[PDB]
C-alpha cells in the first residue's frame, strides 16, 4: 500500500477528470455511456492498471481473506476441542425434565453421578502438590480459549487502516464545507473509474477480471473504501450505479464504441451485489460536526 | 363581543371531539356488522316481530296499544337498558356534537372572517378539517343499518319502564329520518357557508396544483436532491408557504371534493374551482372516510346533480373526469413511487454521511415522508377496491417503507443538532426580524400586542447552553397564541388586518415550523409518516410481505413490516379506550409471525 | 463469466440479504414490549441442526442400516463451517449453538 | 501471549426473544363527559368567560 | 420562474467560460471540450424572482449526434462567436442558426460576440493577419442579428466580465 499501490494511485489521480457530473436523466442512457468513455479515456487506454495495480490489491484482498478463514476454522477447532472437555469440567447439558420432577433434583442427581470425572477435587483430597498446581494451571489454560468472546480481525482492520495516511487518499477539504460531490479527489472516485473499465465486455481472445484475479481485488478495494470511510459516497457516486439507474428507467440498448449497453448493466449489477455484500460484511466486523444558521446582516 | 368569541378553542376541541365520535361509530358498525358480535337482542328469532314493527315507523312512538305483536319484549326491558346505552348515549354525543359545529359555523358567516391557507394556514385548515369530519360522520352514520332498531327499542323500553320516553330522542329521531342521503340536505344546509367555505378553497390554487405533478416534473426539477447543487447544500431550505410543504394530498382532495359538493353554486360562476374540482376528481377514484371507509366519488356525484335542473355539463364533467382516472391514475402514481424509491435512497443515504445536514433539510425529509405515506396510502385503498383489469400490485413498495423507517430513526437519534441549529436561528435571526417587523406596524391594540411581545421575549430567552443539559422546551404557548391572532386579525371590523400584512403571517409560520421541530419532533414524525392504516388491511399487509421474500432482491427491507406494527398504536383515541386492547394484541402477533417467518426462510437457505 | 448464476451464489446472495435485514434492528419495542430478531433466527438454527443430524445417520429400523462415522463427521463439519460463515453476517454467536447441539 | 496481542473482545450477548414489562397496560373504563370549552384557557394567553 | 437556455456555436468560442465567469466568478485559461453540462444560477431581475437552468452544448462535429438532446422544452437560444474568428462567424449564417430553426421554429435567440477583450490586441489583429483575417466589429453583427432575426445583439468578455451580466438579464426580457 505505501510503495507500488500509492505511486500507481498518485499516477492515476493526475489523468482522471478534475471535475465529472452525473449528466442529467435526459441524456439518456445510450449518450451517458459516450459521456463517461470520453471522461475517462486515459484510463481505459492505461494497460498496467490490469497487470500491476490489480495484481497488488488481489495480494492484499487474498491476505485479507486468508486472514478471516483462518480464523474461522481455529474459532471451529477450538469449539471442536472445548466440547471433548465438558466432562471434566463439570458442563453438563440441559437434561430433559418432564411433568412430576424439577430441574435442581434431576441436575443435582446427573452431576453426582459424573462426580469421580471431575478432575481438580480428586487430586486436591489426594495428591502432591505439584500435582494440583499443575492441573489447575492445566485447567485454567484449557477452559479460557479464543471463542470464548475473543476476536482479531477487527485488529488487522485497523493496523490496515494506520497504514493509510498519505492525504491523497482522502485529498483536501471540502469547498462547499460539508463534502465533495462533482470533484474526483478522493479515492472512490477512482475506484468507480476501475469499476467502469473492467466492466467492459471482454473480447473471445481475452480473460476477464474473475478468471484471473477473482474476489480478492474487489475485497481490496471495499476494504480501502470502507477504512476511509466513504461507502456512502461511494454508493452515492458511481459512474456504473448511475448508467445502471437511467437503463432501467429508460430500456435502450444500442453499440457505443462496440460496447454493448445491456450486457454492460447486469455486469454492474453484479458487481453491485458484491461491493454491497462485502461492505455489509466489513460494516458489521467494524461495528459530530454541526452547521451554524445565518445571521442577520 | 368578536373577541370573546374563542374560535381557537372551539376549533381545536372540536376537532378532537369529532375524530373520537368517527372512531366509536366506526367500532360500533364493525361490532354490528358481524352475527357473533352483535347485540344478541337482535338476533333473537322471537323478538324479529317487535324489530319489524318499530322499523316500519322508527320516529313515532306507540305504546300504549300493544297489539299483541310486542309482548315478547315486555319481559327483558331491564337487560335492554342496562346493555345499549352505550349506543344510545354515543349518537347522543353526536348529535351534541352535531349542534355544536352548526353553532360555531353560523358565527363564522356572521363574523364574515377571512380565510387564506397561505395567510392564516392554521385556521383555514382547522376550519376545512372540522368540516369534512363533519361531514364524514354522518357520511358513516347512514351507513350503519341499525340505527333505527337500537334508538326505537332502548326508547320503547324506557318509556315502557318509566312511562316518559329520552328527553332527547325526538332530536335524533328527526335527524335520522332527516338524513338518508346526507349529501343531499347538507347542499341544501351549507347555502348560507358557501361564502367563506369558497374562498378557503380558491385559496388551495396556489399549492394543490403545484403539489400534484407528475414523476418527469419532479425528476426535471430535480425534487429532494441535495447532492444536485452542491455549493448550497449548506443552505438551509426555506419557503413562506412552509406549512403548505408537507400537507397530506388526500387532506386536500378531500377538503375540495367535498367542500364544491356543498359550495356546487360557483361552480358555474367561477372558473378556478371548477379546474380545481376537476384536476381532483381525475387524482382519484375512491377516497377514505374513515380507516377502511371508501366513498366513491362519479357515481355520488353524479347522483345528487342529476335532480339539479341545469347541471347536465357537471354530470358529463365527472364522466370525463372517471374515464382520465381509471386509465392514467395508476399509471402516474407507479411513477411517482418509482422516483421517491431514488430519492429517499439517496437522501437516506446523504444524511447518514453527514448527519449535521440534518437541520437545514429537515424539511425535506419529512416532505419526502409526506409524499411516500400518501403514495403508500393511495395504492392500499385502490388496490383491494376499484376491480377493472395486474396494474395495482407493487414489488417495490419494501425499499419505500424501510428509507421512511431509516428517516425517522435518523431524526430520533440526530434529535440534539435539529434542536441546537433552530434554537440558534430563533434567537439570532427570527427574534430580529420580528421585532423590527412589529415596530413598524401603525398601531395596534393591547390584546394583540401583548402576544407579539411575548413571542418575542421566549425567543430571545431561548439558549444553546439548555440542549446539551437535557432541558424539555414546551412551545404550546406560541402556538395557540399565534392561532388566537389569527382569528382576532381575520374577522372584519378589526383594527389590524390580517389581509394588508400577509408577510407577517408567512413570518410566523415558519417560525411556528421552527418552534414544532424543536419541540415536537415525535408530533411532526407521526402526523407525516403515519402508517398505522395497515393494522385495518392485514391481508394486503401479509401478501405484501410474502411477496418481498419471495423476491432475494427485496429480502433485504423485510424488517420494515415489523417497524410498522410498532405505529398501530397511534390510531388509538382517549375517548375510545375499549378498542386498545385489541389492536395492541394484533400488533404484538403480526410482528412475532413475521420474525418467524423470516426465521424461517433463513434456515431453509443454511440447509440448502 | 459472472453473467452465469449457480444455486450457491443465488442462495448465498439471498441468504445474505435477508441477513442484513434481520441485524439492521438490534432491538425494537412494540407496545412496551421489546423484539429480538436474532434470537428467532438463533433458536431456529438450533433445532433444524438438531434435526439434521438425527436425520443424516439414515437409521432405518426395518433394514438396519446405518450411516457410517466418516461420512456423518464429514457432514457435521461442512455444517459447522457454513454455520460460523453465517457468523460473519449476523452477530449472533455460534460456539455456544454448537456446544447446546453436540453436548 | 503472542496471539493475544492482536486479539479484542467481542460485544457479544443473550437476550431472550421477548421481553415483557413488570407492569402492563390495564384498560381504562369509559366515563361520557360533556363538552367543554375552559380548558386550554390554562395555557398561554387565554381568556376567560 | 424556470427559464431554460442552451448555448451553442463553435469550438474554442468560450461558451463554458462565459457560464463559469457569470455562477462561480472565476476564470481557467485551459481547454477541456464538453459534450454536454448544466450550470443552475438563481437571480434578481426586473423585480421577479427566477432560477436560471443552463445548457451547454459541444461546438466538435463529432459529438452532433449527442447535440439535440438539450434542444427540447427550451425557452431562449445563445449563439456565441469568437470576435477574432471569421470561421465562427460564417457558421452562425450557414449552420448553428439554420438548426436551432429547425428544431425549434418560434423561440427567441440572443447573438452574443465573445472575447471583446482579445479584439482590440493588435498582438491578436497581427497573427489573424499573417491568416489574412480581420477581426469582427460592431456593426457587422448587427447587420447578422438582423438577418438571423435575432431578439438583440451583444459583446461579452469573460476575463473583464464586461457583458456578463447584461447577456443573461437581456436573455431573461427576450422570453419575459
Ligand atoms: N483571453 C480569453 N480567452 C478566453 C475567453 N473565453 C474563453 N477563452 C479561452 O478560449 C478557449 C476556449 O473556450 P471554451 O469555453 O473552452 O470553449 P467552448 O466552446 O465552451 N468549448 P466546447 O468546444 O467544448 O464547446 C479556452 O482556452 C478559454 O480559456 C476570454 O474572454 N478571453
Ligand atoms: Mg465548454
Amino acid at each position: 500500500l505505501q510503495g507500488t499501490i500509492l505511486q500507481y494511485v498518485k499516477t492515476l489521480m493526475e489523468v482522471m477528470p478534475k471535475i465529472c457530473r452525473l449528466p442529467r436523466h435526459e441524456y439518456g442512457s445510450p449518450g451517458i455511456l459516450e459521456f463517461f468513455h470520453h471522461q475517462l479515456k486515459d484510463i481505459v487506454e492505461y494497460a498496467e492498471l490490469k497487470t500491476v495495480c490489480f495484481q497488488n490489491l488481489r495480494e492484499v484482498g487474498n491476505a485479507i481473506l486468508f486472514c478471516l478463514l483462518i480464523e474461522q476454522s481455529l474459532s471451529l477447532e477450538e469449539v471442536c476441542d472445548l466440547l471433548h472437555a465438558a466432562p471434566f469440567q463439570n458442563i453438563l447439558p440441559r437434561v430433559h425434565v418432564k411433568e412430576g420432577e424439577r430441574l435442581d433434583a434431576k441436575m443435582k442427581r446427573l452431576e453426582s453421578k459424573y462426580a469421580p470425572l471431575h478432575l481438580v477435587p480428586l487430586i486436591e483430597r489426594l495428591g502432591t502438590p505439584q500435582q494440583i498446581a499443575i492441573a489447575r494451571e492445566g485447567d485454567l489454560l484449557t477452559k479460557e480459549r479464543l471463542c470464548c468472546g475473543l476476536s482479531m480481525f477487527e485488529v488487522i482492520l485497523t493496523r490496515i487502516r494506520s497504514f493509510l495516511d498519505d492525504p491523497i487518499w482522502r485529498g483536501p477539504l471540502p469547498s462547499n464545507g460539508v463534502m465533495h460531490v462533482d470533484e474526483c479527489v478522493e479515492f472512490h472516485r477512482l475506484w468507480s473509474a476501475m469499476q467502469f473499465v473492467y466492466c467492459i465486455p471482454v473480447g473471445t481472445h481475452e480473460f476477464t477480471v474473475e478468471q484471473c484475479f477473482g474476489d480478492g481485488l474487489h475485497w481490496a478495494g471495499c476494504m480501502i473504501i470502507v477504512l476511509l470511510g466513504q461507502q456512502r459516497r461511494f454508493a452515492v457516486l458511481d459512474f456504473c450505479y448511475h448508467l445502471l439507474k437511467v437503463q432501467k428507467h429508460d430500456g435502450k440498448d444500442e453499440i457505443i464504441k462496440n460496447v454493448p449497453l445491456k450486457k454492460m448493466v447486469e455486469r454492474i449489477r453484479k458487481f453491485q451485489i458484491l461491493n454491497d455484500e462485502i461492505i455489509t460484511i466489513l460494516d458489521k466486523y467494524l461495528k459530530v460536526r454541526c452547521f451554524q444558521p445565518p445571521i442577520h446582516q | 363581543q368578536p373577541s370573546q368569541q374563542k374560535l381557537a378553542e372551539k376549533l381545536t376541541i372540536l376537532n378532537d371531539r369529532g375524530v373520537g365520535m368517527l372512531t366509536r361509530l366506526y367500532n360500533i358498525k364493525k361490532a354490528c356488522g358481524d352475527p357473533k358480535a352483535k347485540p344478541s337482542y337482535l338476533i333473537d328469532k322471537n323478538l324479529e316481530s317487535a324489530v319489524k314493527f318499530i322499523v316500519r315507523k322508527f320516529p313515532a312512538v306507540e305504546t300504549r296499544n300493544n297489539n299483541q305483536q310486542l309482548a315478547q319484549l315486555q319481559k327483558e326491558k331491564s337487560e335492554i337498558l342496562k346493555n345499549l346505552a352505550l349506543y344510545y348515549f354515543t349518537f347522543v354525543d353526536v348529535m351534541e356534537f352535531k349542534d355544536h359545529v352548526c353553532e360555531l359555523l353560523n358565527t363564522i358567516d356572521v363574523c364574515q372572517v377571512f380565510f387564506d391557507i397561505t395567510v392564516n394556514f392554521d385556521l383555514t385548515k382547522n376550519y376545512l378539517d372540522l368540516i369534512i369530519t363533519y361531514t364524514t360522520l354522518m357520511i358513516l352514520l347512514s351507513r350503519i343499518e341499525e340505527r333505527k332498531a337500537i334508538i326505537g327499542l332502548y326508547n320503547y323500553a324506557h318509556e315502557m319502564t318509566h312511562g316518559a320516553s329520552d328527553r332527547e330522542y325526538p332530536r335524533l329521531g328527526q335527524m335520522i329520518v332527516d338524513y338518508e342521503n346526507p349529501l343531499k340536505k347538507m347542499m341544501e344546509e351549507f347555502v348560507p357557508h358557501s361564502k367563506s367555505l369558497s374562498d378557503a378553497l380558491i385559496s388551495l390554487q396556489m399549492v394543490y396544483p403545484r403539489r400534484n405533478l407528475s414523476a418527469d416534473q419532479w425528476r426535471n426539477a430535480q425534487l429532494l436532491s441535495l447532492i444536485s447543487a452542491p455549493s448550497t447544500m449548506l443552505n438551509p431550505a426555506q419557503s413562506d408557504t412552509m406549512p403548505c410543504e408537507y400537507l397530506s394530498l388526500d387532506a386536500m382532495e378531500k377538503w375540495i371534493i367535498f367542500g364544491f359538493i356543498l359550495c356546487h353554486g360557483i361552480l358555474n360562476t367561477d372558473a378556478t374551482a371548477l379546474n380545481l374540482w376537476k384536476l381532483a376528481l381525475q387524482s382519484s377514484s375512491c377516497l377514505s372516510l374513515f380507516r377502511d371507509e371508501v366513498f366513491h366519488i362519479h357515481k355520488a356525484a353524479e347522483d345528487l346533480f342529476v335532480n339539479i335542473r341545469g347541471y347536465n355539463k357537471r354530470i358529463n364533467d365527472i364522466r370525463e373526469c372517471k374515464e382520465a382516472a381509471v386509465s392514467h391514475a395508476g399509471s402516474m402514481h407507479r411513477e411517482r413511487r418509482k422516483f421517491l424509491r431514488s430519492a429517499l435512497k439517496e437522501l437516506a443515504t446523504v444524511l447518514s454521511d453527514q448527519p449535521g445536514l440534518l437541520g437545514p433539510k429537515a424539511l425535506f425529509v419529512f416532505m419526502a415522508l409526506s409524499f411516500a405515506r400518501d403514495e403508500i396510502i393511495w395504492l392500499l385503498r385502490h388496490a383491494d377496491n376499484m376491480p377493472k383489469k395486474d396494474d395495482f400490485i407493487d414489488k417495490h413498495i419494501a425499499e419505500l417503507i424501510f428509507y421512511m423507517e431509516e428517516l425517522r430513526a435518523h431524526v430520533r437519534k440526530y434529535g440534539p443538532v435539529m434542536q441546537r441549529y433552530y434554537v440558534q436561528y430563533l434567537s439570532g435571526f427570527d427574534a430580529v426580524v420580528l421585532n423590527e417587523l412589529v415596530q413598524n406596524l401603525s398601531v395596534c391594540p393591547e390584546d394583540e400586542s401583548i402576544i407579539m411581545s411575548s413571542f418575542v421575549n421566549t425567543m430571545t430567552s431561548l439558549s444553546v447552553k439548555q440542549v446539551e443539559d437535557g432541558e424539555v422546551f414546551d412551545f404550546r404557548g406560541m402556538r395557540l397564541d399565534w392561532f388566537r391572532l389569527q382569528a382576532y386579525t381575520s374577522v372584519s371590523k378589526a383594527s389590524l388586518g390580517l389581509a394588508d400584512h400577509r408577510e407577517l403571517g408567512k413570518m410566523m409560520n415558519t417560525i411556528i415550523f421552527h418552534t414544532k421541530m424543536v419541540d415536537s419532533l415525535v408530533e411532526m414524525l407521526v402526523e407525516t409518516s403515519d402508517l398505522s392504516i395497515f393494522c385495518f388491511y392485514s391481508r394486503a399487509f401479509e401478501k405484501m410481505f410474502q411477496q418481498c421474500l419471495e423476491l432475494p432482491s427485496q429480502s433485504r427491507y423485510s424488517i420494515a413490516f415489523p417497524l410498522l406494527c410498532t405505529h398501530f398504536m397511534s390510531c388509538t383515541h382517549e375517548l375510545c379506550p375499549e378498542e386498545r386492547h385489541h389492536i395492541g394484541d394484533r400488533s404484538l402477533s403480526l410482528c412475532n409471525m413475521f420474525l418467524d417467518e423470516m426465521a424461517k426462510q433463513a434456515r431453509n437457505l443454511i440447509t440448502d | 463469466n459472472r453473467l452465469v448464476v449457480t444455486n450457491l451464489d443465488k442462495l448465498h446472495t439471498a441468504l445474505s440479504e435477508l441477513c442484513f435485514s434481520i441485524n439492521y434492528v438490534p432491538n425494537m419495542v412494540v407496545w412496551e414490549h421489546t423484539f429480538t430478531p436474532r434470537e428467532y433466527l438463533t433458536s431456529h438454527l438450533e433445532i433444524r441442526f438438531t434435526k439434521s443430524i438425527v436425520g443424516m445417520t439414515m437409521y432405518n429400523q426395518a433394514t438396519q442400516e446405518i450411516a457410517k462415522p466418516s461420512e456423518l463427521l464429514t457432514s457435521v463439519r461442512a455444517y459447522m463451517t457454513v454455520l460460523q460463515s453465517i457468523e460473519n453476517y449476523v452477530q449472533i454467536d455460534i460456539t455456544r449453538v454448537f456446544n447446546n447441539v453436540l453436548l | 501471549r503472542e496471539i493475544g496481542i492482536l486479539t479484542t473482545n467481542k460485544n457479544t450477548s443473550r437476550t431472550h426473544k421477548i421481553i415483557a414489562p413488570a407492569n402492563l397496560e390495564r384498560p381504562v373504563r369509559y366515563i361520557r363527559k360533556p363538552i367543554d370549552y375552559t380548558i386550554l384557557d390554562d395555557i398561554g394567553h387565554g381568556v376567560k368567560v | 420562474q424556470a427559464i431554460k437556455c442552451v448555448v451553442v456555436g463553435d469550438g474554442a468560442v468560450g461558451k463554458t467560460c462565459l457560464l463559469i465567469s457569470y455562477t462561480t466568478n472565476a476564470f481557467s485559461g485551459e481547454y477541456i471540450p464538453t459534450v454536454f453540462d448544466n450550470y443552475s444560477a438563481n437571480v434578481m431581475v426586473d423585480g421577479k424572482p427566477v432560477n436560471l437552468g443552463l445548457w451547454d452544448t459541444a461546438g466538435q462535429e463529432d459529438y452532433d449526434r449527442l447535440r439535440p438532446l438539450s434542444y427540447p422544452q427550451t425557452d431562449v437560444f445563445l449563439i456565441c462567436f469568437s470576435l477574432v474568428s471569421p470561421a465562427s462567424f460564417e457558421n452562425v449564417r450557414a449552420k448553428w442558426y439554420p438548426e436551432v430553426r429547425h428544431h425549434c421554429p418560434n423561440t427567441p435567440i440572443i447573438l452574443v460576440g465573445t472575447k471583446l477583450d482579445l479584439r482590440d490586441d493588435k498582438d491578436t489583429i497581427e497573427k489573424l493577419k499573417e491568416k489574412k483575417l480581420t477581426p469582427i466589429t460592431y456593426p457587422q453583427g448587427l447587420a447578422m442579428a438582423k438577418e438571423i432575426g435575432a431578439v438583440k445583439y451583444l459583446e461579452c468578455s469573460a476575463l473583464t466580465q464586461r457583458g456578463l451580466k447584461t447577456v443573461f438579464d437581456e436573455a431573461i426580457r427576450a422570453v419575459l
